[PDB]
């Protein structure tokens, strides 16, 4: 509730930015981990660290 | 809560686990249908606490009464939706 | 800052230094609360609404 | 040291200019990212302009800030970037720079590759079915499948219908039990048999990862057991490598080259006593394991090795042609450049696609591996800009729904000339004339709530955006006021009266009971607690006793 | 809440799902209302007065 997601008036919705940005290392880290599991060439974990 | 001095310092790790309510996982945030959010993203209901002031967020407990007790299906801590702050 | 307001200011040369003049709306709208108990006093209104 | 004269030179003039520094730079460098850095640096540096114009009066004057401790390290910052060389900045070229030291071309080495990457799953493969778990796991899951627990397509995923696959499982398990029915006078015969009968059949990855796992325990459980022994001899005894491997080697399975070896009198042998127990654990775990197997440790470890020298050239085979197709990926990935999505993130997604299309292609089918692959990687970004762009994430079939729209929009919206409704969308695509009006409601992004809403002081949108929940202060008090006025209502009742209709509501106490508790409570689950409640309700109906109460009423 | 239902039970007062938002005239003007114009998204039934 300090970077909320209010229900703007016709569906739009008026978003925060923290949102984005936690999305954005959400899915870095989850990829990360992913990436860990196949155990990819050096190149491809470097570029994601 | 007239308490002192504030106190400043690292964040260490344990501590920013005795901080936490549990692990956020994924990147949704709401359900683009109902728009409750969905479990886990940087939304929550179990972790971050319920939405509407002491009410589940499936719905079985209803009552406040009821508060404190993390229902079962959905291990959302009834409780007030101020805390969700 | 609640129970505050703003308007217009004027001149009012009849007063003493010691009390600025005042419209009856933003006073009225100023002392609500005020209002209220002193309504709930006099028993003018049993309840608040 | 001449940057280092523009560096007196802004302490002393009191600002710099674009034109100032883009003199003193360090030439050859010029990205215009070391120069942004640079700029940053010397803004945080004591020069704090970084000026276009010179100046500058009254508005603003005599500003400075002292800021003592970071001009030394911001100086020696700068001191540090140019002599030494220029750095680079930012990922995308650092991937851009590190991938280019990838010879870029495969023209039908892709073939020696494949090769490789065949070698080591063959040699696996031998590992497979010489790995005498192997087989047992396949029996134990062909028991377990048949009964209905497990399915057999979803144990193994095709040879080179399931009652084929299920007369198969019987004939290998006919080849496994006379492998094991003869314990030395055919075993090498028998193994041949089994190994020619199980390398054209196959199992799911994950499956295979399960028997790689079993066998990377097995592997762990021989290691710690080498541990037992070399560990607790050696490095507790003073019995060194030489005296040690002398009776380690060759044989490695009977207790006698550790028990006699105590007695062979060296003084390796005079420190083995206490750990006389512990290495006969050791050895009898290992003595076990050969119960459990058949096969000596030695035949262990020359097994594992070979199945890790083959895992290990196809790792490296797959890096060597994932190096290569880097460019194909970034070539790929540049199509998407403004979907919702990050660039890096795009040809990440496209390494991900790019390692399945590796791990799933094959030469027996003429392919090339560039097209090939091309296609993967596609996919594996499209997939990904669905899934994981939108803020509030909506599902693939939607996504197509949504980008259909889109295009006979933009169809129509040159057919028809000035645009089309929703109505005429309902009949060029056919939904049902709402869900149009659902999917073209849903399909749009969220607005940034720091939106400047420049059209005051200096405000943001999201300083507009009331609280819809809170109580009022009017309601509270009336809230509370009406507590009080209830209190003392029920107050003028009885004990009894009060209580019950305490009780049959949820009055001054938890959640509200039923007539079940209200009778538990007072003795009669009966008609005397609906008399009693309603006989009160009666009973404060009365004006002159609920005049106030009705007061509260918001009609 | 509580002891408002005691009253809701007293008054038998049924709290409609139905919720006012109507749009009242903004605090402190009094004008004539001269002329009222209705839009209608081209899927709901034109009322009477449109
Ligand atoms: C860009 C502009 C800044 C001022 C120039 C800001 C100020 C008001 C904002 C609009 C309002 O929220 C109303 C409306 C809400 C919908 O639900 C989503 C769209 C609308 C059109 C918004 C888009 C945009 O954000 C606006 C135009
Ligand atoms: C008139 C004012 C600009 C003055 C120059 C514009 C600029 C942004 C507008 C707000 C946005 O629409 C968001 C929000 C939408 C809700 O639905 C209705 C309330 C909100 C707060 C709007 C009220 C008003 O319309 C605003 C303040
Ligand atoms: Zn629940």
């Amino acid at each position: 509730d300090l970077r909320p997601l209010v229900p703007l008036d016709g569906g739009r919705f008026a978003t925060s930015d923290l949102n984005d940005l936690y999305r954005r290392v959400i899915n870095r880290n989850n990829r990360l981990k992913r990436l860990l599991d196949l155990a990819a060439p050096d190149i491809i974990v470097r570029n994601e660290k | 809560e007239e308490f002192d001095a504030i106190k400043i310092a690292l964040a260490s790790p344990d501590m920013i686990r005795s901080w936490s309510f549990g692990e956020v996982k994924k990147p949704e945030t709401i359900n683009y249908r109902t728009f409750k959010p969905e479990r886990d993203g940087l939304f929550c209901a179990r972790i971050f606490g319920p939405v509407k002031d002491y009410e589940c967020l499936c719905g079985k407990y209803k009552r406040l009464k009821h508060r404190g007790v993390i229902c079962e299906k959905c291990g959302v801590e009834v409780t007030q939706t101020k805390v969700r702050r | 800052v609640d129970y505050s307001g703003r308007s217009v200011i004027t001149v009012g040369p009849y007063l003493r230094l010691h009390q600025c003049g005042l419209p009856k709306k933003m006073a009225l709208e100023l002392f609500k609360p005020f209002i209220y108990g002193k309504l709930e006093l006099r028993g003018l209104a049993t309840t608040i609404k | 040291s001449q940057l280092k004269l523009l560096v007196t030179r802004g302490k002393e003039q009191g600002y710099l200019t674009y034109a100032e520094v883009n003199d003193h730079l360090p030439e050859d460098i010029v990205d215009s990212d070391q120069i942004e850095d640079i700029i940053q640096m010397i803004n945080d540096m004591g020069i704090q302009v970084m000026e276009e114009a010179p100046d500058a009066d009254d508005l603003m004057l005599a500003e400075n800030t002292a800021d003592e401790d970071a001009a030394e390290a911001a100086a020696q910052v700068l001191s540090s970037v140019e002599s030494e060389i220029g750095r680079t900045t930012d990922p995308v070229r650092m991937y851009m720079r590190e991938m280019g030291t990838v010879e870029l071309l495969t023209r039908e080495g892709e073939i020696d590759i494949a090769k490789r990457i065949e070698d080591g799953i063959n040699q696996v493969q031998c590992s497979v079915a010489e790995y005498p778990e192997a087989i047992t796991y396949l029996l134990e899951q062909y028991d377990r499948v048949e009964a209905e627990e497990a399915r057999l397509s979803d144990l193994i995923t095709g040879f080179v219908d399931p009652e084929l696959a299920r007369e198969k499982f019987a004939e290998l398990r006919a080849q496994y039990v006379v492998t094991r029915d003869t314990i030395h006078a055919t075993a090498q015969e028998e193994i041949l048999k089994l190994s020619e009968v199980f390398k054209q059949f196959r199992l799911v990855p994950k499956q295979f990862d399960y028997l790689v796992n079993s066998m990377r325990v097995m592997m762990d459980r021989v290691r710690t057991q080498e541990r037992l022994i070399m560990k607790l001899c050696v490095e507790q005894c003073k019995m060194p490598k030489k005296n040690f491997i002398t009776l380690f080697t060759g044989n490695e399975t009977s207790d006698t080259w550790f028990n006699a070896a105590i007695a062979m009198n060296k003084p390796w042998s005079e420190k083995l006593h206490d750990v006389s127990e512990e290495v006969h654990r050791a050895l009898q775990k290992l003595q076990q394991i050969e119960e459990e197997t058949g096969l000596t440790i030695e035949q262990v470890k020359d097994i594992n090795r070979r199945m890790s020298i083959g895992e290990a050239k196809a790792r490296r085979a797959k890096k060597e042609m994932v190096e290569a197709n880097l460019r194909l990926v970034i070539s790929i990935a540049k199509k998407y450049t403004n979907r919702g999505l990050q660039f890096l993130d795009l040809i990440q997604e496209g390494n991900i696609g790019l390692m399945k299309a590796v791990d799933k292609f094959e030469y027996r089918r003429g392919y090339k591996f560039s097209t090939y692959a091309t296609w993967w990687i596609r996919q594996a970004i499209t997939r990904s800009i669905a899934d994981q762009a939108r803020t509030i994430r909506i599902p693939v079939h939607m996504i197509e729904t949504i980008n259909k729209l889109n295009r006979i929009s933009r169809q129509m919206l040159q057919e028809m000339g000035r645009e089309p409704t929703p109505e005429e969308l309902a009949e060029r695509m056919l939904m049902p004339e709402d869900k149009i009006r659902k999917v073209l409601k849903i399909a749009k992004e969220p607005i940034s709530m720091e939106t400047p809403i420049g059209d005051d002081e200096d405000s943001h949108l999201g300083d507009f955006i009331e609280d819809t929940t809170l109580e009022l202060p009017l309601d509270s008090a009336t809230t509370e006021s009406l507590r009080a006025a209830t209190h003392d209502v029920l107050a003028g009742l009885t004990a009894r009266e009060a209580k019950v209709l305490r009780m049959r509501f949820g009055i001054d106490m938890n959640t509200d009971y039923t007539l079940e508790e209200v009778g538990k409570q007072f003795d009669v689950t009966r008609e005397r607690i609906r008399q009693i409640e309603a006989k009160a309700l009666r009973k404060l109906r009365h004006p002159s006793r609920s005049e106030v109460l009705r007061s509260f009423l918001d009609d | 809440t509580p002891e408002e239902k005691l009253l809701r039970a007293i008054f038998g007062e049924k709290a409609s799902d139905v919720k006012d938002s109507s749009l009242r005239v903004p605090n402190g003007v009094s004008g004539t209302v001269i002329d009222v114009q209705v839009f209608t998204r081209d899927g709901v039934e034109k009322d009477k007065r449109a």
